[PDB]
């Protein structure tokens, strides 16, 4: 008699379950799909991505497996793929902008400027863009975690910064095997996850403390993150699909040059802050 | 309804308002509000508000009723189909399986293996030949 | 890599350089045993060179010599 | 008769695998046997697959175990079984191309030509069965991770490459045990899944930093 | 009029399911999530928030998933 | 049909043992109710452990989770 109750209480679950369907998923998930269609990775690398839609649907409404799947397909579809924020813009604005934030930072202010002439000068053309990774040395006092926003506000691109170094997962920079309880992709593709750009502004926050040694390598796993060409077609353990991360704008904070593997060593883009002057403190103190 | 169909015939909007607020499908909190509105034009609307909200569930727990009945139906006469279907041909699968393998062992028991691991198999197989549906352990009663 | 930096930066045919340069290049800015951290360079050329083109945009080729090296 | 008998069986199990099991069982009939005629399954595979086939016949009704088992069954349909490339004919034209994609490389570059002429000349099989294996050891300075992309190009063999940057528990790079949620987001396998040739060139980002548990 | 109506009908099922089983479950993170409306955090981890209890609010009882869900 | 026999006699000594057993099992679980009353814990270790309990309740066994959170 409990049998009888408990199964005409499921098909009431059954009959709401039905009617969420016709308003969460159905056309909803249909127009997803076909928005993804549009604005998702290419049909070559979204194939994983079919493969687990195809399951989890296929698998019976309300199937925790077809969550354990609908979880990669909503984070690929979350996740921005050939869409970016507008290009270059005039440099004269900007300049304004980037000086009146921080005062000195020549080096810095250079490459940033520098950065959108030849976002001009390739200009309609048809050539591989890659935005440039970025690290930081000097000590703590500079300044160079707001960067993060400067920077952002500069170029009015959306930024989020992570805060990497002093850690011991790889799994937290590749996710993992969605295999797994649960699922986590990789830090960074949780920090872009928000930001609907392919060319974010992402701040390591100090990465020199990242360490390696017992459990899977942070470190080790962002070299396939940070290869120069090879991320362009990124595989890490969540998302089986080959990312493109080649447009993503990467910024690294350190503190030393010391401590660094010398693979991530032999791979950034070496900026400089030795320090600012007393005439420059006392400078940034009147008007900051 | 023995208390609509008594007091039709007058046409107060504060009467109707009250006839259809006394009725208190809904909680207690918002039986305050008519037990205090110096309103009685608002009464019936808000009240109105109320009803066709409630109205909305009147037909939505209709209609899930329906759909649970028609589903049950459904996953009755399917469990029966379905399960028939698959039982017969788990039923064939079973023979081409254990039934098959351990006749294979027979074969290499012309040397007297001892049975007593096939006893314990047959345990097993025993329980999951009757089951001619689901029964994982028949696979790894296979393997083993 | 020189070509490929040349497109990277859209500004091909406008800059060019000369065999004993690079030999400084090398000998003087870079020390590793690849050639990835000669790439970032190749395309620093390039990119302070497009800055120079946007505020004032020359006529034909510009070549570069080992005493040319500081300013880009 | 009796193999008529055998016929009307097979084929009434073929007609309820078309007519319920969605995307598992019409998609069998329609596609699952043109799938052994264009990459062929082993018969020790097929006879279990055909005994597993008849099992996961519960859609509509809906089953985990028919959507895993056809999970198996699709990584099945495509990883390629003894179907091979185009082999190469004229390794003097591979010299070229591998010319135009590296400058150098004289060590590597004669490896793999001696790799080529001896497979160009293999009378019997007795060299397919031992594979050959190449570990690169330098600097990461130099370029080995697109020497994988352009050897498989100069071979005409497609091309993947495989995370190896970070591996910590097993079967992270393996594929993963059978029986779960059954989604593998990349593997051993995964690269064979990528390249429809049963010999494509595969590389790995390293072996120096790999595994690094305690489970596995 | 469809978010107070998909509302209600989320809360009255899920008020049916747990009473049948687990009251304090889906229920229980319902009515905290309607408290969290009246103490709204950052509008960037509200809908996060919103998003994270919707997709666990349609599975069974006792997932896996659900174990380490219903505690974050 | 036989194999839905063979159910109703299964689930038949099921009922001898949930008569004894699983009254047994409910018992543990009043035991462990009257244990959580009978030390006396302060107001905030009370709440944790109905907390605990709750979790518990609404999840089923078999799980390297549980077995943490029942010694726990
Ligand atoms: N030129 C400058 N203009 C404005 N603020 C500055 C300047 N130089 C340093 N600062 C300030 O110094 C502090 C440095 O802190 P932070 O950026 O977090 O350092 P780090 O990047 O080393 O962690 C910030 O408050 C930053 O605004
Ligand atoms: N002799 C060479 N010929 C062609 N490319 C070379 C040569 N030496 C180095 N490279 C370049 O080195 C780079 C190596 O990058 P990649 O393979 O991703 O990483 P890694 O350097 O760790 O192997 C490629 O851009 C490649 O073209």
């Amino acid at each position: 008699d409990t049998n009888q109750r408990e199964y005409y209480l499921r098909e009431q679950m059954k009959a709401i379950q039905k009617e969420l369907g016709g308003e969460d998923g159905l056309s909803d998930l249909e127009a997803l799909r076909k928005k993804i269609e549009e604005v998702g990775m290419p049909e070559a690398v979204k194939t994983k991505a079919l493969k687990e839609l195809d399951r989890l649907e296929r698998m019976q409404q309300g199937s925790p497996e077809a969550t354990v799947a609908r979880t990669y397909l909503d984070w690929l579809t979350e996740v921005p793929w050939s869409k970016a924020d507008p290009e270059v813009l005039d440099i004269n604005h900007t300049r304004q902008v980037l000086d009146e934030d921080h005062y000195g930072l020549k080096d810095v202010k250079e490459r940033i400027l520098e950065y959108l002439a030849v976002r001009q000068l390739t200009q309609g053309l048809d050539v591989r863009n890659k935005a440039p990774i970025l690290v930081l040395v000097g000590p703590p006092g500079v300044g160079k975690t707001s960067l993060g926003r400067s920077i952002a506000r500069s170029m009015n691109r959306k930024f989020h910064r992570i805060s990497l170094g002093g850690v011991r997962d790889e799994a937290e920079i590749r996710g993992h095997r969605r295999t797994y309880i649960g699922a986590m992709p990789g830090k960074l593709i949780h920090a872009m996850k928000q930001v609907g750009v392919i060319n974010p502004v992402i701040l390591l926050d100090e990465i020199d403390k990242m360490s390696s040694d017992w459990r899977g390598d942070p470190a080790s796993a962002m070299l396939e993150v940070l290869d120069p060409e090879q991320n362009n077609t990124f595989t890490d353990h969540y998302l089986d699909v080959p990312y493109d991360l080649s447009k993503v704008f990467f910024i690294t904070t350190a503190n030393t040059l010391q401590t660094i593997p010398r693979p991530l060593l032999d791979r950034m883009e070496v900026i400089e802050i030795p320090g600012y002057t007393n005439m420059e403190k006392q400078a940034i103190a009147r008007q900051y | 309804r023995y208390q609509l169909e008594a007091v039709k015939g007058t046409s107060d909007p504060a009467m109707l308002a009250d006839t259809i607020a006394y009725h208190a499908t809904w909680t207690v909190a918002e039986k305050q509000e008519i037990l205090e509105l110096t309103d009685l034009e608002a009464r019936l609307k808000k009240v109105l508000g109320l009803l066709s909200r409630d109205l909305e569930r009147f037909e939505l727990d209709k209609r899930v009723a329906q759909r649970v009945k028609e589903q049950m139906d459904t996953n009755q006469r399917e469990y029966y189909l379905r399960e028939q279907m698959k039982a017969i041909q788990k039923e064939l699968g079973g023979e081409d399986g254990l039934s098959d393998l351990e006749a294979l062992r027979k074969k290499i028991e012309e040397v007297g293996m001892p049975e007593a691991v096939k006893t314990k198999a047959l345990k097993e197989l025993d329980r999951l030949e009757r089951m001619q549906q689901g029964s994982p352990e028949a696979t790894v009663a296979r393997t083993y | 890599l020189w070509p490929k930096q040349v497109r990277e930066s859209g500004m091909e045919g406008r800059i060019e350089v000369t065999d004993a340069a690079i030999l400084r290049v090398i000998s003087e800015y870079t020390r590793e045993a690849g050639v990835r951290g000669l790439e970032r360079e190749l395309g620093k050329i390039a990119r302070k060179g497009a800055k120079f083109w946007l505020e004032g945009a020359w006529e034909g080729l510009r070549t570069i010599d080992a005493s040319d090296i500081p300013t880009y």
